[PDB]
RNA sequence: CGCCUCCUAAAAGGUAACGGAGGCGCCCAAAGGUCCCCUCAGGCGGGACGGAAAUCCGCCGGAGAGCGCAAGGGUAGAAGG
RNA sequence: GGCGACACACGUGCUACAAUGCCCACUACAAAGCGAUGCCACCCGGCAACGGGGAGCUAAUCGCAAAAAGGUGGGCCCAGUUCGGAUUGGGGUCUGCAACCCGACCCCAUGAAGCCGGAAUCGCUAGUAAUCGCGGAUCAGCCAUGCCGCGGUGAAUACG
RNA sequence: GCGGGGUGGAGCAGCCUGGUAGCUCGUCGGGCUCAUAACCCGAAGGUCGUCGGUUCAAAUCCGGCCCCCGCAACCA
């Protein structure tokens, strides 16, 4: 791997702090992070303009992981929706990559939200894993307002080896996750 | 703007003076 | 990972407004930003930019004890 | 006679070349406590129908009554 | 999004981008360029970061703008809603507040015309 | 809104009755038909009766309702709906 | 009125009636050969638009899914993707 | 308290949909009327509404009073806009016992419908139509965009 | 027993060939008229007889159940 910021930060700032709140007898029983999917919903490429690799450029300048496809698995009436239709894309950030790209997003995107009032301390798994939903995508620092054509959200599913909820806020809170209350 | 309040134009037609039309 | 369909991550720099200076990676190797995390009003402490409005609704209003007894 | 309040229209309009026709009144009856007699009520506001044509819109819910269902 | 919350039109005169702005009206447009020293003519594809920044963040200091002002606008509302007085039934109903005729008119509050046979 | 010269108004027949049952005994039902009587903090608290042209209105007084006058909370038009 | 599935059919096979219920007269150039990989329905929790149900993440879930079409049998230690 | 209600329908209007325009400053040219608990100069405070002053005048005397369009230059460049000003938030100013119902005005923010109007339909033949401001009655204030007047600029067409 | 049928208030399309409901009258609002008809502009109303299955999707394809028309009911 490299140095980079929040790395550094979660071996030699984040995790003795944990062992202190909860005290753990090993130190693979201290909450890491596994993976951080992204994960455009989507269905706006429905039987309407179908290919939208515009999309897959976001994501791609996003995180420098090209995404994968995701396809309509029953076809479905009320959704337009025709089994194997592209519905949406999905790319799946580990190590340096995930951290690079959680670091950008505590450090400038979910500030760059127009009203943040903070994420929600709410959207815990109950297993250890959290999730938030963005509304749109110039949030992030390499996308400009003269490369869009619609907005995107996207979701991100944020993955830990925690076991519990209260380990999880204290691990996101402690890497810098601003919870509203 | 005879309805515009904030002007001159829309201040002369009601009959008042302001910051928009002074006196 | 796979070659020729990844956007190469590189030694970028990040630069916000309030002076605030990130050195994290990018695509892009110089960007420049709107509000950050050293300057956005939730992430500073308490900065309610102009509003501790507050709750001055109602009877801050008093103005005066100017009512006979 | 009855036994539940209901309300009630009766349109007679016939307009088809001047010829004429125009009746209208929307009424409510109820069952008096028997042996009360029959009540009526002038309860029009204004002159939407007028004067004139009162009298005559009596004599014909009171007429029609000398004939129950 | 740069300043505030929203990004604002190049080609046009900064006197008016300004006002492109939820809480900006000419007025603030007015007294927003002579206290952070920019000319009203140049247009916003013309300047500088520096008078970008300055900008920037005098008028996001000074009052409340965006969300923040469409929400206490919408508590302000609620309060009245809450109570309730009549100035906030009439926002329950969705009437005029300003005391105005409903008879006739009045179809800004009231919205499309619901004919009725 | 009045003139900011002149001190906020109440009919002081009311204020004399707001007063009186501070030190005395809070409290009854206050009667009253002044309308006009802008909410004073030394009501808060209370249930005083707006009459609406012909009957007497409940209200009960709190904290984030001051500035607004006794007549705001108790209307005269009766409305419900139409073509229901 | 020929053909397929179930029952009647009396625990091999077979077994009737103008007995009880369905279905076939096609299809697929891959829906074929083989190699390699992968595992479902459903339930709860979490997630912008996104609803009971589109896509994403977690945990439970031996098979209730899927197997072009009826039904039966079979079947993830795959015949399913 | 109501005549100011609001699912709706009709009449009468005002303001608009813009570049023959709209905004800002600089500068001109009317008439008819009104004015002694009334008109209010000018000076000062406030972005202002207005307020504290305070001179004149029973007024071809002093005043309301700037008429407005227009003229000089400059800005916006065809966009739901620097067109539009409805609606709503907050703060105010005055009248008046009192502005919740239910006043008008100021300023700050908001910046809706509306891209020239289906069937149908009005007015006007000349200083008229159109367009622009002014005054007066009532009047504490004002819901007047109404009414009765006044002058500015100033057309088109009538074969029949 | 055999056939056809049931869809805005009336009468008729759509059904065969799955996706999207149509025509004339009537109703309603506005117009014209002194007024009424006629006529002109504009609008609303079915959620396809029901219950069940097939399908991603059912007025539409399939099964049952209520109803209505047509034919049959002979040698006996
Ligand atoms: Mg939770
Ligand atoms: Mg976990
Ligand atoms: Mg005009
Ligand atoms: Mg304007
Ligand atoms: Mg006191
Ligand atoms: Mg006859
Ligand atoms: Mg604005
Ligand atoms: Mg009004
Ligand atoms: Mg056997
Ligand atoms: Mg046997
Ligand atoms: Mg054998
Ligand atoms: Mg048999
Ligand atoms: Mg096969
Ligand atoms: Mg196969
Ligand atoms: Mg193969
Ligand atoms: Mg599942
Ligand atoms: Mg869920
Ligand atoms: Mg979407
Ligand atoms: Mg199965
Ligand atoms: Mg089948
Ligand atoms: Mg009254
Ligand atoms: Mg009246
Ligand atoms: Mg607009
Ligand atoms: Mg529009
Ligand atoms: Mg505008
Ligand atoms: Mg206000
Ligand atoms: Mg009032
Ligand atoms: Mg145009
Ligand atoms: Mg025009
Ligand atoms: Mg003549
Ligand atoms: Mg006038
Ligand atoms: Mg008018
Ligand atoms: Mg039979
Ligand atoms: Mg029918
Ligand atoms: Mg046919
Ligand atoms: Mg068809
Ligand atoms: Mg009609
Ligand atoms: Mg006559
Ligand atoms: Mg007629
Ligand atoms: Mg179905
Ligand atoms: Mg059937
Ligand atoms: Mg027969
Ligand atoms: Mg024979
Ligand atoms: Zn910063």
């Amino acid at each position: 791997p490299l140095d980079v910021a929040l790395k550094r930060k979660y071996y030699e700032e984040v995790r003795p702090e944990l062992i202190r709140r909860f005290g753990y007898q090993n130190v693979w029983e201290v909450p890491r992070l596994e993976k951080v999917v992204i994960n455009q919903g989507l269905g706006e490429a429905k039987e309407d303009a179908r290919i939208l690799e515009k999309a897959a450029q976001e994501l791609a300048l996003i995180t420098g992981q090209k995404p994968a496809v995701t396809r309509a698995k029953k076809s479905i009436s009320n959704f337009k929706l025709r089994k194997g239709m592209p519905i949406g894309l999905r790319v799946t950030l580990r190590r340096d990559r995930m951290w690079i790209f959680l670091e950008k997003l505590l450090n400038v995107a979910l500030p760059r939200i127009r009203d943040f009032r903070g994420l929600n301390p709410n959207s815990f798994d109950g297993r250890g894993n959290y999730n938030l939903g963005l509304r749109e995508q110039l949030i992030f620092p390499e996308i400009t307002y003269d490369m869009v054509d619609a907005l995107r959200g996207m979701d991100i599913a944020v993955v830990t080896t925690a076991e519990t909820d209260e380990e999880a806020r204290a691990l996101l809170e402690l890497l810098g996750f601003p919870f509203r209350k | 703007g005879k309805g515009d309040r904030r002007t001159r134009r829309g201040k002369i037609w009601r009959g008042t003076y302001g910051k928009y039309r002074p006196r | 990972m796979k070659e020729g369909i990844h956007p190469k991550l590189v030694p970028a720099r990040i630069i916000c407004g309030c002076g605030n200076v990130i050195e994290t990676y990018s695509t892009k190797p110089e960007i420049y930003v709107e509000v950050c995390s050293k300057c956005h009003p939730f992430y500073t402490g308490q900065q309610r930019f102009v509003d501790t409005e507050g709750r001055v609704e109602r009877f801050q209003r008093r103005y005066g004890d100017s009512y006979r007894k | 006679t009855i036994t539940k309040p209901v309300d009630v229209e009766g349109k007679f309009i016939r307009q088809t070349g001047g010829r004429g026709q125009y009746g209208h009144v929307k009424i409510k009856v109820e069952p008096l406590p028997r042996g009360s007699g029959f009540e009526f009520v002038n309860a029009i506001v204004g002159g939407v129908i007028p004067k004139e044509y009162i009298p005559a819109v009596q004599k014909g819910i009171e007429e029609a009554m000398q004939s129950g269902p | 999004a740069r300043i505030a919350g929203v990004e604002i039109p190049r080609n046009k005169r900064v006197d008016v981008a300004l006002t492109y702005i939820y809480g900006i009206g000419k007025a603030r447009a007015k007294e927003a360029l002579e206290k952070t020293g920019i000319n009203p003519a140049t247009r916003v594809k013309d300047l500088t970061e520096a008078e970008v920044v300055r900008l920037r963040e005098y008028v996001e200091n000074t009052w409340k703008l965006e969300g923040e002002l469409r929400a206490e606008v919408a508590a302000n509302i609620k309060r009245l809603m809450d109570i309730g007085c009549y100035r906030g039934l009439r926002h329950r109903r969705g009437l005029p507040v300003r005391g105005q005729r409903t008879r006739t008119n009045a179809r800004t509050r009231k919205g499309p015309r619901k004919t009725v046979a | 809104p009045r003139s900011l010269k002149k001190g906020v108004f109440v009919d002081d027949h009311l204020l004399e009755k707001v007063l009186e049952l501070n030190a005395k005994g809070e409290k009854r039902l206050i009667k009253t038909w002044s309308r006009r009587s802008t909410i004073v903090p030394e009501m808060v608290g209370h249930t005083i009766a707006v009459y609406n042209g012909k009957q007497h209105v409940p209200v009960y007084i709190t904290e984030n309702m001051v500035g607004h006058k006794l007549g705001e909370f108790a209307p005269t038009r009766t409305y419900r709906g139409h073509g229901k």
